[PDB]
RNA sequence: CUUAGUAACGGCGAGUGAAGCGGCAAAAGCUCAAAUUUGAAAUCUGGUACCUUCGGUGCCCGAGUUGUAAUUUGGAGAGGGCAACUUUGGGGCCGUUCCUUGUCUAUGUUCCUUGGAACAGGACGUCAUAGAGGGUGAGAAUCCCGUGUGGCGAGGAGUGCGGUUCUUUGUAAAGUGCCUUCGAAGAGUCGAGUUGUUUGGGAAUGCAGCUCUAAGUGGGUGGUAAAUUCCAUCUAAAGCUAAAUAUUGGCGAGAGACCGAUAGCGAACAAGUACAGUGAUGGAAAGAUGAAAAGAACUUUGAAAAGAGAGUGAAAAAGUACGUGAAAUUGUUGAAAGGGAAGGGCAUUUGAUCAGACA
RNA sequence: GGAAUACUGCCAGCUGGGACUGAGGACUGCGACGUAAGUCAAGGAUGCUGGCAUAAUGGUUAUAUGCCGCCCGUCUUGAAACACGGACCAAGGAGUCUAACGUCUAUGCGAGUGUUUGGGUGUAAAACCCAUACGCGUAAUGAAAGUGAACGUAGGUUGGGGCCUCGCAAGAGGUGCACAAUCGACCGAUCCUGAUGUCUUCGGAUGGAUUUGAGUAAGAGCAUAGCUGUUGGGACCCGAAAG
RNA sequence: GUCGAAUUUGGGUAUAGGGGCGAAAGACUAAUCGAACCAUCUAGUAGCUGGUUCCUGCCGAAGUUUCCCUCAGGAUAGCAG
RNA sequence: AAAUAUGUAAGAAGUCCUUGUUACUUAAUUGAACGUGGACAUUUGAAUGAAGAGCUUUUAGUGGGCCAUUUUUGGUAAGCAGAACUGGCGAUGCGGGAUGAACCGAACGUAGAGUUAAGGUGCCGGAAUACACGCUCAUCAGACACCACAAAAGGUGUUAG
RNA sequence: GCCCUGAAAAUGGAUGGCGCUCAAGCGUGUUACCUAUACUCUACCGUCAGGGUUGAUAUGAUGCCCUGACGAGUAGGCAGGCGUGGAGGUCAGUGACGAAGCCUAGACCGUAAGGUCGGGUCGAACGGCCUCUAGUGCAGAUCUUGGUGGUAGUAGCAAAUAUUCAAAUGAGAACUUUGAAGACUGAAGUGGGGAAAGGUUCCACGUCAACAGCAGUUGGACGUGGGUUAGUCGAUCCUAAGA
RNA sequence: GUGAUUUCUGCCCAGUGCUCUGAAUGUCAAAGUGAAGAAAUUCAACCAAGCGCGGGUAAACGGCGGAAGGUAGCCAAAUGCCUCGUCAUCUAAUUAGUGACGCGCAUGAAUGGAUUAACGAGAUUCCCACUGUCCCUAUCUACUAUCUAGCGAAACCACAGCCAAGGGAACGGGCUUGGCAGAAUCAGCGGGGAAAGAAGACCCUGUUGAGCUUGACUCUAGUUUGACAUUGUGAAG
RNA sequence: GAAGACAUUGUCAGGUGGGGAGUUUGGCUGGGGCGGCACAUCUGUUAAACGAUAACGCAGAUGUCCUAAGGGGGGCUCAUG
RNA sequence: GUGGCCUAUCGAUCCUUUAGUCCCUCGGAAUUUGAGGCUAGAGGUGCCAGAAAAGUUACCACAGGGAUAACUGGCUUGUG
RNA sequence: GCGUUGGAUUGUUCACCCACUAAUAGGGAACGUGAGCUGGGUUUAGACCGUCGUGAGACAGGUUAGUUUUACCCUACUGAU
């Protein structure tokens, strides 16, 4: 069953794989149960925003590093310079995560500002039953966007100190590859 | 469509384009990859040379993120800064002024140098680069910003 | 969704084949063991009386110290000392939400022709947030039910919350600052050898048998075995938990460029039926008179079945062997040919039969 | 010695009889005969006349006569075969769909391309709108660590359509995209050479080599659709002895 | 042929499919035995036999090369569109 | 030492004159290779022909063959087995050989007229019971390639030498 | 050279047959004549190639027209078309004053796949064109299901010794009933009871379409009813191999 | 295993099996032990059963020539190729039968040899009786066939049904050339229809099976041997 | 009563194991089998004066041998009569 | 002069092993063993483009084959 | 043209004898003739012996036991309308 130039194929069919197709007819179907299901839950639950705060976090990987992204939740270190409890916080519609730790003080200071704006723009009826009414936003996600840090501003001067920046990169990895090796010697000597 | 293919050609034909020496029979010479070194040697020793052993070493669980480093040349370098704002930078090349570019920002992770750039000076900020990116670079009055 | 038919596995042949990151849907957190309540087993089943009965109170036995409550689960937390404020609990009633149902809410059957029947054609109108669908003697928005838009009811569920109302729970309970001493954390288990099985997991991925069997600045992991030196990261051997996911079964609905009685489920019908097999099992065929039986009174021939008339019907060229009624095959009538086949091709005679222009 | 005739050949010599054909549809051409006007057998038929106007011609059909004609389908070098299936009729009855792909073609956009996982919205499985990512492409080469594409108008030579200049033309000169052959240069691998400097073992400049790559050298791709072809699937339809 | 016995026979009961039972024939085990019957895996695989459904127009072959546990089959080159 | 087959050449990518490059080569500007510039146009280097030449991608069927003339091997031989070149059959009807896959002629759109091929012209049967010179008598005459058979040896049958 | 001897095979027999003898035989020469789907000329169809023509006011530049050549074909390739179920659009299409279907050696168009019309039968839906889609075209597969032939009024309806006369009944009697006669089973029976198995076949009345391979007034058939009585006969109780 | 009784059961233990209170320093698993190494690990010693070595065994499998060389018997026998062996007997004539002979292709001793009264729907030869088995056919009876009334199938069927030769897939109902050829039919008949009944059981092919066998390849239930665990207590050599 | 840390049982290890299981048991070939190798190769011929060319055609050969029997140089000339 | 005067005298993938380079990797970071790669050979497939493989069926089976044997017939006639 | 026989042994074709006779010639017709017979032989399955094979089994060696189906059609032929 091999002729003529043609790429050779891997198509993994030899098992009884017509006894578990999927085909996604449902597909408008689970949209319109998924939009009733968000109107049902916003009208049932309060004219709370439907979703929590999330605090904004670096993703880790030498690939996505560069990229901020929204994390789990506040970490206890973060809440508390913020001025409230978690056990509050929670109760608020904060999200608190307590296995994440802060190492870096830009995500933490972020953080702690993320904080700062909601509690100026929320407002926590009292427990006695009033309860005015007011406007439902849907959305605390698209009240407080995520931006990218700024890094450079757009120009500046040229500073040249004349060493090769490839010269560098053969320094540092030179050295690394020979640091075990030059101990060594040092050490037996 | 159906109404455009052969076999409403073939109608009435008997042997419906298959011969009838030869005949249409169910799996002549095996099924898949069957006889890649008996009997259908000729047909892999062409058109697929190297089929046939193992050359290098092994790698137990390779992640491809470790290797992400999307390279840009240095004729594409100028389309990193946006249309609006290239040209006045072209005529007022100097000192003081110089556009700062983040390489990495835009998704690159080494520069390395096959065409030519203006003469106007230029900051590159980026992760990795050749040793003749960084030389044209300088040949027009910029310089290269190591970043991690 | 992607990573990815990739790393890797494989008589490295045929073939096989994950995972981290990234975007998205949905989002929710937690509690036991290990601590002396020790100035008071503070806990609980059952029985019995009463009551505002998915339960409550009094009383009496019992369980339980070989440990039942309160307090603390690693994010911590606990015993003392000091200084401060902040924050409520459990029910009725009426609304709202949800589900199961009921009822009300437009406009021609006006004229002519055909027909057994007007629901057809023609003419003139009306309603329309209603011209979806079905029925009624043939294609009906306007004849009937419904459809569209709204109104008024009835019976339940859940406390989800929107208001009112009865109880002060409580020298109760919770949260937060600083100082000091402490900070208990799961064993024939982890781990190791070996055997078998399994995995993409390769000096061995998970699981299981047997043998050996730990530690507490310890232990597991960091995808190549080992010794030595560091680092990173979690906290096993105890437990609970909605949503996004699955669904050829069950119940209730809405649909199709699907099939149209040898098709579509085996079954459109008294179908898992009739029937077969000791048994497990096997398993059919079969839908249509007409708008309405108006299903043929009566006369006559025949022992009778029936026939010939008559009659019903728009039609018996619809008679319960029933819509339409093809072919194979058959009867009667008419024409033609025929000395061991028949049929066919080209051409014309003879017979029968037929269209086209009379410009 | 002087003729004739036979045989063979030529005539842009003349003339009688018979058969088949009538394509085309204003004019245009080449000629002929004429002093001329015109005419003609000159780039394809007209003129005159008779009978009948219907089954007379003709069509269809049955039959008769002359000649010819073996049963189709199938395998096969070879079938009318003493090779196989077929008594007859009706209905049913066999290259399909899917995943991943090759070539070619059409379409959109283009160094980009792909709205439909999902979100918004809706006259509600339709249509319409949209962020972030991701896939492929835009860089190759090594087992790997790794390194990474201009000496030069992005090179030279030969052949090149088209365009430009001159020329009545023929031709000559200039410029030459795509494409073809060839010599070079550039990047990675391999084999050598080993400068300025040194954590004295690091660093690897410079210059080479009948070596090697699915490379560079002013990008072509991405998406949808169709015929044909490929592989896994029941896989064009029906069929085993078995397990 | 045999006919008073190793006789003939009714009913009850036991042995079940790689098993049973066999004065032994590979015999018998419900017309089924050199491995019963029933359903499923299963539309099991077949280089082998048979079949494969409308018309007209244009072009138009091969039984040869090399390799194959290859010799009734494939790959490859050729011939063809 | 043939015949038949078979390689190459018959120009512009050619010829000639002058002189540039090099790390090759030479005792040596000696040579080699590649070039600058100049001179010679299509009787520009024999014949004939040329439904134009060149090039690329993709894919079907096939991979049992057989026959005739000539060359040829095994075998007593075979309608046997196996090769060489060409033409055929297979895949192909039509006229002829009575009949036949392969022989002879000729290859095919639908018609009309004319002329022929191979083969024929007593009758079947379209066409001369034509013409001319001879031969042959058979109590098993003979009669047309492939082809459907006859020999050695004899006759004072008859004819010619 | 011709002829003859040499020269023997099995159904009857083949210069193709008849027949032919100065041939209608054999060798050779000269003419006439016959006829292929071949050759020559003309018409028409198609294919391929090279060309002409956008000018409005008249319709197809995939149009129209001019010129030349060509035409075999299995396996196989490609192209242009015909027909079928369903879908979007359109023809304000056809129809109870008759849609679809079916029958029709009646008519017309197309090389063909097919299309159109008239007549008869019939009773409720259906078609043209531009596009979309497929469970889309049958003569065969010892094909599937159903229906029907020739064979053919044919094979046959012959084991178990055997029937005959009269009356009654009835539309109808070789076969029912009664009487008479002749026979057989011959007590290990064709007699009289039961076990298993069957399940109303038992009995009476009514009745003959089907069944009793002839017949039928008869029946184990068809229709409607009636009928099985236990302290002592069995089950029940006991134990056997065994479960 | 052999197969009543009678009589007799010879020789061979090299091979293949089976078996042993035999032998010892051959071969040898896991565990355990020792050495080297920083360890993973490597090396060496020790070492169960079995195997090897040794002995026994044929009414174990089997053998009996030119480990032992066919003994007692028996035979052209159901065992002899040559072979219809040679001689005798039986017949007019015998590939038959019987009796002898034996360098026996290839007889033979519980893979039992030889002989045996009685018995046998066993296989053979001859004789007497008997007969239609035959010479050589004839005749009779019943029921069929046959004809009529009623009733009424099936196999099979491309189309069909007269020959001779020819050529042809090398044996025609059809094709070619000749012979011929006249409606519709009844009872018989087995020449032909290469008649019908079944996708040849023979043979070959297929990278298709199954039953059975074996020191084929690869395994396995069972069994046996060693180690560890179950697994404690006391003493001696 | 017997027996005793031995049997037994559990887990690994060696042997035995057609009692049983699964599977295999070439090709060419004047049918197949037996034989042969025409199955990977070499010389001459068949082979028809380029090359190519078949048969279980004809006559033979190969799975080795050599530190020289390899490389260079020098000197010499063999069989037979 | 890059073995034998010329024309024959021989072998892939996987695996093992040796030589060379002492170069690359063990992917949290190092040193040392071990393992894995790069280049060139050897261990062999003689069915020599290279599966690891004993019989029997007279109890037999299936798919096929007149591509192929056991009868006639046809060609041939050595032999008779 | 006309005849070419009767028997012993053998399944036999063939062969070999006895005897009669004018003579006991050779052949064909799908090696004529099985819906004409017969079934002794060969050539299914049972069984025995010899040789061969470890064995299952083999033997063109011997021996014994082993189901012979259908015509009513067409033609031919024989008779009959
Ligand atoms: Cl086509
Ligand atoms: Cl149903
Ligand atoms: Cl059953
Ligand atoms: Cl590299
Ligand atoms: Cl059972
Ligand atoms: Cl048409
Ligand atoms: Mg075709
Ligand atoms: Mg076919
Ligand atoms: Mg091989
Ligand atoms: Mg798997
Ligand atoms: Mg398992
Ligand atoms: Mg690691
Ligand atoms: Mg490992
Ligand atoms: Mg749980
Ligand atoms: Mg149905
Ligand atoms: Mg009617
Ligand atoms: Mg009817
Ligand atoms: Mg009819
Ligand atoms: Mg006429
Ligand atoms: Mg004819
Ligand atoms: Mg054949
Ligand atoms: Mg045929
Ligand atoms: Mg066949
Ligand atoms: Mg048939
Ligand atoms: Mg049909
Ligand atoms: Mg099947
Ligand atoms: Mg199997
Ligand atoms: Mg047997
Ligand atoms: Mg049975
Ligand atoms: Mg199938
Ligand atoms: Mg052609
Ligand atoms: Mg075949
Ligand atoms: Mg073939
Ligand atoms: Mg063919
Ligand atoms: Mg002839
Ligand atoms: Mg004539
Ligand atoms: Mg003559
Ligand atoms: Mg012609
Ligand atoms: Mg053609
Ligand atoms: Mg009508
Ligand atoms: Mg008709
Ligand atoms: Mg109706
Ligand atoms: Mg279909
Ligand atoms: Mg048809
Ligand atoms: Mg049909
Ligand atoms: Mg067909
Ligand atoms: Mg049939
Ligand atoms: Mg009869
Ligand atoms: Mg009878
Ligand atoms: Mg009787
Ligand atoms: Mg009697
Ligand atoms: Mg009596
Ligand atoms: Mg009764
Ligand atoms: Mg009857
Ligand atoms: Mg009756
Ligand atoms: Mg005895
Ligand atoms: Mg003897
Ligand atoms: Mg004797
Ligand atoms: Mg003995
Ligand atoms: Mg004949
Ligand atoms: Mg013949
Ligand atoms: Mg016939
Ligand atoms: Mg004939
Ligand atoms: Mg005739
Ligand atoms: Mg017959
Ligand atoms: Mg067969
Ligand atoms: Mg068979
Ligand atoms: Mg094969
Ligand atoms: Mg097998
Ligand atoms: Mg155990
Ligand atoms: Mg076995
Ligand atoms: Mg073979
Ligand atoms: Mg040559
Ligand atoms: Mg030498
Ligand atoms: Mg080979
Ligand atoms: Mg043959
Ligand atoms: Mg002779
Ligand atoms: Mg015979
Ligand atoms: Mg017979
Ligand atoms: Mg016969
Ligand atoms: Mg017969
Ligand atoms: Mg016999
Ligand atoms: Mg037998
Ligand atoms: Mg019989």
């Amino acid at each position: 069953a091999i002729s003529k130039n043609l790429p050779i194929l891997k198509n993994h069919f030899r098992k009884h794989w017509q006894e578990r197709v999927k085909v996604h007819f449902d597909q408008a179907g689970k949209k319109v149960s998924r939009r009733n299901a968000r109107a049902t839950r916003a009208a049932k639950i309060a004219p709370r925003p439907l979703d929590l705060l999330r605090p904004v976090v670096r993703a880790p990987t030498v690939k996505y590093n560069r990229k901020v992204r929204a994390g789990r939740g506040f970490t206890l270190a973060e809440v508390k310079a913020a001025g409230l409890t978690a056990a509050y916080a929670r109760t608020i519609g904060i999200a608190v995560d307590h296995r994440r730790q802060n190492r870096n003080q830009e995500i933490f200071d972020a953080n702690v500002q993320r904080l700062k704006e909601y509690q100026s723009k929320i407002i926590v009826f009292p427990r006695n039953g009033k309860a005015p009414e007011a406007e439902q936003v849907l959305s605390a996600a698209a009240t407080f966007p995520i931006a990218q840090p700024a890094t450079d501003v757009e120009a500046r001067a040229v500073q040249d100190n004349g060493e090769s920046a490839f010269r560098t990169l053969r320094l540092a990895r030179s050295e690394k590859k020979f640091r075990g090796i030059r101990e060594k010697r040092a050490r037996e000597k | 469509p159906s109404r455009f293919t052969k076999t409403r050609k073939h109608r009435g034909h008997v042997s419906a384009g298959k011969g009838r020496i030869g005949k249409h029979r169910k799996h002549p010479g095996g099924r898949g990859m069957a006889g890649g070194q008996h009997h259908h040697r000729i047909n892999m020793d062409k058109y697929h040379p190297g089929y046939f052993g193992k050359v290098g070493m092994r790698y137990f669980h390779k992640q491809q993120a470790h290797f992400w480093k999307p390279v840009l040349n240095l004729d594409k370098l100028w389309t990193l800064i946006p249309e609006d704002k290239r040209d006045q930078y072209l005529k007022s090349a100097s000192k003081e002024t110089a556009p700062v570019i983040d390489t990495l920002a835009a998704g690159y992770g080494k520069i390395l140098g096959k065409g030519r750039i203006p003469n106007v000076p230029v900051i590159v900020k980026a992760r990795f680069v050749s040793k003749l990116a960084e030389e044209k670079i300088r040949a027009a009055g910029g310089v290269v910003e190591l970043i991690a």
